[PDB]
């Protein structure tokens, strides 16, 4: 099932950019698939894989990537889906989430990691655009961010507006091995500014 | 000419609520505008289009296990300020006011693994006596049946009963629009599962959603913490 | 939202506060 | 499954008549619950003479127990005008001002700043001077007198002037290149503007902060902070009001 | 040559989407910017008696910094009417002054001028001078109270009176025969008009004077002076503002 | 009979920009009347329709000589509070506000003698990384060619690039929204002439037109001089 | 120009300010 | 008689005074 | 019942006082 | 001559002034 981050992604170029655009084929901002983390047996809940998009992974992205290296800026969205891989006799559950803005990382900024968060906050994570991942129900959350943010498109070397949450619900009870989460991002409606120079 | 006037005994007083506004001293300002997404309206919409996850002894969950009966599983005194809201939003949101009033959605997502199956006796038990303490006690009021392997969620409106038009967001020592109840949850049957020794136990998670004729009223400011 | 007087427009719509587009 | 009532069966729930309305939920309205005086904050003033500093109209750090703390805490990002109260209290015996003329002015976001004595009133020797941005001009000074001055307040609404669209309550970025601490959820000019009060008072006075956002629009609906300790297991959370067991 | 981008070619320069509008300028209406009130100048009462000297509203003059200060200088030729505020501090202790009236006069572009105490009031032996002009008629007058005044001062409009339809703010001639130094950019009653401040006060206090001209009307757009020292090379003007790394 | 009036806190305080006019006391006064040209409605439009002459290291123009290369000829931190912005009518005229907003246009005219031709890379470059230091290295980024000798004066568009709705009119140490980016010219050959003996070198004047797009946004008082 | 509240015409257009021909 | 405002009436003329049959 | 200005109504109906259904 | 407010018949012609035959 497709669940919409607050609403479908506009193609709208820049409010604010007399400056030249260009727009991405999505044969440039193609696809990228990498493994989030392995969810194991003794983390208790409230734990959580934290995936700011897309940076310390954009060195990875190899195309898009190389087109939002040589540029000021850019508007995207963003398709993502988590999944997480596990038999019928595990147990347990996450909700995963796009947050706009979300902070805490202890300055670890743009860069994924791993938390606790806090509690009112796991309780209150679906308060966001999240999907639940239920281990006897489902095993993929799906989700499609928009551009957002106070600027009408941003730096994403300085900002990233979305950022994933993995959440830990109800512990992995069941066989003794780990499941292991993954995810693939596909950006949506890039756009770019200002060519920077050469490297050199 | 000029006009005749009296000045009204208050005249010089403040009033930090006035339904009207102040002068402007920086007119002419027009704003830049902005297409930035779910702008909410009122409040009452994402508790609505919303569930939070309950609290009890610090999980989001209940568990059940291979061994349980009719020791009620689940309990709350049906009160906002009721312990396993605490976590919510819902729950959090009544902090600004005075008086709440409807019914609250219930969400129980069975999480055990597929392997496994059980089933539970949901009830609400409205406040008079001094609470039930076995199913087959509870199974004479408003219940359902709930068996996990049919649906493996489930929702459970608890109702708004009370010759109070409006119930009272920060509870206390027991009055009469206090309490509106007790939310239980019992096992049914325990947890029948392939093989026992890997799942023993099982998760239900319990969100809370708030009631279509959910409203709050009379906002407040905040006391001392405790 | 909470402006309720009639003397709430004493001073205009433009003066007052701030204009979208 | 089954649903409507009375057979114990499985899925089968029992009857709700949902209930009415009465009040339309309205309280809960966004507009509303922030078109109100707050009182936020709380500073001294500056001595007419010296290099002084402007105040900053930042209601998004919160962590003071205070309702519009939360709520402001409520959304990603943020838009109302403004609109303020100033009081000043007394801190020592009435008497000893005499004039107790107070200069106020207000600064747009991203206004220039460094400002020392610069306008010099006189007359019959001892002369005053008065801030260099203290005076009267293009940001609105306003200058009121607390001698049994019936309410020692001033007031008025000022607008939106940030240079962002929106603002945003939290910011995973930095507003600078030099990824510096303290640069980090801040992105400049997010927030009203400043002021400056200088007195002949400055001791014998504190001031009284009182913001009323009106036109306020929410974006964003984040989780809202709890406000009270955990309470036991299977418990209330008993409290005082206006009802209770007399 | 060329234009319309990509392609190395000479004369083609790259395309530019240009933008949209938002404030359609409007605050750099030259009729807005000067419908406000300014701190232009601070000065000295006169005595009730004595044979003093009118003042003479003449903002044209400048060197302070100000922005008013220029801004009046950014035009050849300017009309616009005028508005007063006049405030009056205190320079002693304000317990000294147990009445303090005040009297104030205005004269239009080009009245007669000498004054001497020449009005008496009496009753109770002691008995009152006031100016030869500080009195009521032609000219406003205005009279008020400092004593408890809750507001120091007093306020109004006066009308462009000038016999020149437009005023040069700058002038390339004389206007006397007597081509004298002090008479170069002068031409008379290039101004509006002026103002008698005269009481009991007079050492106890200063005035402020504050102007607002509405209907600003300028011709011949002129250079606009700097205001701020000259950078350094490939160098920006770093400065304190509302934004800033904290 | 008398009218019931509460007299609002602020009463009698004074601010500086009340929306609203004082009392007259000098009615019936009719001006005489102005031909006299030139009468200008609002600053921006003198802003736009004219051309102001840069700053550099004290002249209004930049020199190219026999012997160039990609050593930047013309550089500017792209900022009002900029160096070769100081002198200029634009830059000036907006020390009387807050935020700027909109692209620049440059004019180089070339003032070598007809002997002479050289030919020049103007180019833009984003605020990121550390400014570039040769033509190869600009290049890479948003520029035309100026070939003198083609037209003795060229246009560029500083454009407008930026989260920011608005802009900085008074830059400090860098911001988001201090600096939109770079103005640099390079040397793209150098000075040929028909006698080296007499033409060594040529100066280009560089003045600042505003932008079509270019407004301004909240009047602001004037802080200590620096 | 800046003039802007509905009492901001309590005096007449001819006895507040000036009047060209 | 004698009275002669406009503000005279700010009262309604069944509060103000008394009323005959 | 005893509300008798003309100024009464300053206010609104729907701010000064309450609202049945 | 001279009055020239709108407030200025705030109180009547008859009230205020005097009146010719
Ligand atoms: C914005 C500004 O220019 N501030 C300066 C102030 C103001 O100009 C001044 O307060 C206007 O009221 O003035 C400062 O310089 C004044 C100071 O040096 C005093 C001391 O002698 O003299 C002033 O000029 C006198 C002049 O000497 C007399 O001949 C006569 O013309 O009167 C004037 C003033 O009434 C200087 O302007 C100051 O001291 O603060 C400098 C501030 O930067
Ligand atoms: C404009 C003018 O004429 N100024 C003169 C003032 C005013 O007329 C006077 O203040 C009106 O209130 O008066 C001056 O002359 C007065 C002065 O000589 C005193 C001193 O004795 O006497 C005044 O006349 C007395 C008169 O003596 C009594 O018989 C009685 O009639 O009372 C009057 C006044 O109440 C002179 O008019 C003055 O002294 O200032 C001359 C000014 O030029």
């Amino acid at each position: 099932g497709t669940t919409y981050c607050y609403s479908k992604p506009d193609g709208r170029p820049p409010s604010t950019v007399s400056d030249p655009v260009t727009r991405l084929g999505p044969t440039l901002s193609r696809h990228y698939t990498f493994k989030v983390g392995e969810w194991p047996h003794s983390q208790s809940h409230g734990h959580a894989w934290i995936c700011p998009l897309p940076s310390d992974k954009l060195k990875k992205m190899g195309s898009f990537h190389e087109v939002v290296k040589a540029h000021h800026l850019v508007k995207n969205g963003w398709d993502v889906v988590v999944q997480v891989n596990a038999s019928f006799a595990h147990s347990g559950a996450l909700c995963v989430a796009a947050v706009p803005e979300y902070e805490h990382t202890h300055e670890k900024a743009l860069k994924w990691s791993e938390l606790e968060e806090p509690a009112y906050t796991y309780q209150q994570l679906s308060v966001f655009p999240h999907q639940l991942l239920n281990l006897r129900t489902n095993s993929s959350v799906h989700l499609v961010m928009p551009y957002i943010g106070p600027g009408p498109t941003t730096n994403l070397t300085l900002h990233n507006p979305w950022t994933i949450v993995i959440l830990i619900l109800s512990e992995l009870t069941g066989p003794g091995q780990t499941v292991p989460v993954t995810m693939s991002v596909a950006p949506i409606d890039a756009m770019v500014n200002g060519p920077l120079p050469n490297p050199e | 000419a000029p006009i005749r006037v009296v000045s009204v005994p208050e005249s010089d007083s403040f009033m930090s609520s006035v339904p009207d506004n102040s002068t402007p001293l920086y007119p002419k300002v027009v704003v830049p505008p902005r297409q930035v997404p779910g702008r909410f309206t009122n409040f009452i919409d994402v508790a609505k289009q919303t569930y939070s996850f309950c609290s009890i002894s610090g999980k989001p969950y209940f568990e059940v296990t291979n061994t349980s009966g009719d020791e009620p599983l689940f309990q709350m005194d049906v009160s906002l300020s009721a312990a396993e809201l605490h976590g919510t939003y819902v729950a959090s949101l009544s902090s600004f006011f005075a008086q709440y009033r409807g019914s609250l959605n219930f969400y129980f997502i069975f999480t055990g693994a597929a392997a496994t199956k059980a089933k539970f006796l949901v009830a609400f038990v409205p406040p008079h006596s001094a609470a039930p303490k076995t199913r087959d006690e509870a199974m004479a009021c408003i219940h359902a049946v709930w068996d996990v392997g049919l649906n493996s969620a489930f929702s459970f409106n608890v109702p708004y009963s009370s010759p109070a038009d409006f119930m009272a967001v920060y509870s206390a020592e027991a009055t009469v629009v206090n309490v509106s109840g007790w939310l239980q949850v019992y096992a049914l049957t325990a947890l029948t599962s392939t093989d026992i020794a890997v799942n023993s136990k099982g998760r239900v998670l319990v969100a809370v959603s708030a009631g279509p004729d959910f409203s709050l009223r009379h906002p407040v400011d905040l006391p001392d913490k405790q | 939202g909470n402006s309720g007087s009639i003397v709430q427009n004493f001073y205009m719509q433009q003066y007052q506060n701030s204009i979208d587009a | 499954v089954t649903n409507v009532g009375e057979d114990g069966e499985p899925g089968e729930t029992e009857p709700r008549h949902a209930l009415s309305p009465v009040d339309m939920h309205v309280h809960t309205d966004v507009s509303f619950l922030l078109d109100r005086f707050f009182d936020v904050e709380t500073l001294e003033l500056s001595n007419l003479t010296g290099s002084p500093a402007t105040h900053v109209l930042d209601p998004f750090g919160s962590t003071a127990q205070l309702a519009w703390a939360r709520l402001l805490n409520t959304c990603t990002y943020f838009f109302s005008d403004l609109e303020l109260s100033i009081q000043f209290k007394f801190t020592t015996t009435p008497s000893s001002v005499g004039e107790g003329f107070v200069w106020v002015k207000w600064f747009p976001v991203g206004a220039p700043t460094k400002t020392t004595d610069a306008w010099q009133l006189e007359g019959g020797g001892n002369s005053v001077r008065i801030q260099q941005l203290a005076v009267a001009g293009m940001s609105p000074t306003v200058v009121f007198k607390i001698a049994g001055s019936r309410s020692q307040a001033c007031g008025f609404s000022v607008p939106y002037t940030s240079m962002w669209r929106v603002v945003p309550v939290f910011y995973n970025g930095w507003g600078a290149p030099t990824k510096e601490k303290a640069t980090y959820n801040w992105l400049p000019g997010a927030h009203f503007g400043s002021i400056l009060l200088t007195s002949d008072a400055h001791d014998k006075g504190g001031c009284y902060l009182r913001y009323r956002f009106p036109r306020a629009n929410m974006y964003c609906p984040r989780p809202i902070p709890p406000a009270f300790t955990r309470p036991a297991d299977k418990t209330r959370h008993k409290f005082p009001t206006n009802i209770n067991k007399q």
